[PDB]
DNA sequence: TTATGTAATACGTCTGTAACTTGTTCTTATGTCTGTTATGTAGTTAATATAATTGAAGGATTTTAAGA
DNA sequence: TCTTAAAATCGAAGTTAATATAAACTACATAACAGACATAAGAACAAGTTACAGACGTATTACATAA
């Protein structure tokens, strides 16, 4: 799952839009960032972030883990 | 496409289901098509090539 | 068709206890057809118990 | 003590994104009509000529109907 | 009661892959093939209608400061 691109998460056009604007392309890039780092993204609000959290937690994953030597 | 159905239907009678509008039916079908093309729900269908 | 190894293990598991019927013509009596447990062998000839 | 003024904080909210939907407008695939050529059908020919036809072959036993 | 012609039967697999002779002209109607046009179906763009998001601005309360 760590080797799939972000679009696989099936994000709302608002979300995928924002994360494609910050060059966050890979789920490792999603997880190594924290909640506050994402909430600082322009046009990334609280409810967008909470739906990212819900969908990513659907796949047994969570925010904030440290991945060594990524990638 | 006529799945589980005797006949195939064009945009007209597909609209005749709830609202008789052509371009909405087309856009709905295209949205469904790119949604299915998503690599997450198409591996089971790609095996039939 | 590619004859992979796992195909061979699967074949062993299917033939593990599936009997096969051996026949020789002319079938003069009912002993001309009998059931045997197959053992997979390399070759092209059927090995028959004496 | 109490006005005052800064500051945290929670809630409206104005605006920027995006979904749903229709107009309409243009393009193309298809069904149909029409004209022309090839195909398919049919009728006729008037010295005279007048009982096929081609094979094919070392069978050995039974049972069952016709003929007398 | 005795010939005499017919009728029927005659082991399994296995393999196997065929041939090869012998009217014409004319007249008519029909079917097929090609081309062009109209129509129905879809593709493309643009607009409108609508609610929600995202961060800002505001309002409220509590702490600090001033009298």
């Amino acid at each position: 799952i760590l080797l799939r691109p972000v679009d696989d998460l099936e994000l709302t056009v608002r979300s995928a839009n924002c994360l494609k604007a910050e060059a966050i392309h890979y789920i490792g890039d999603l997880v190594q960032r924290t909640e506050v780092e994402l909430l600082k993204t322009p046009n990334l609000g609280k409810k967008s972030l909470t739906e990212i959290k819900d969908v990513l937690a659907s796949r047994g994953l969570s925010l904030g883990m440290r991945l060594e030597n990524w990638p | 496409f006529g799945i589980d159905m005797n006949t195939d239907h064009t945009l007209e009678e597909v609209g005749k289901q709830f609202d008789v509008t052509r371009e909405r039916i087309r856009q709905i079908e295209a949205k469904a098509l790119r949604k299915l093309r998503h690599p997450s729900r198409s591996e089971v269908l790609r095996s039939f090539l | 068709e590619r004859e992979e190894a796992v195909v061979w293990d699967i074949l062993d598991e299917v033939i593990r206890e599936h009997p096969v019927l051996l026949n020789r013509a002319p079938t003069l009596h009912r002993l001309g057809i009998q059931a045997f447990e197959p053992v997979l062998i390399e070759g092209k000839a059927i090995q028959l118990h004496p």
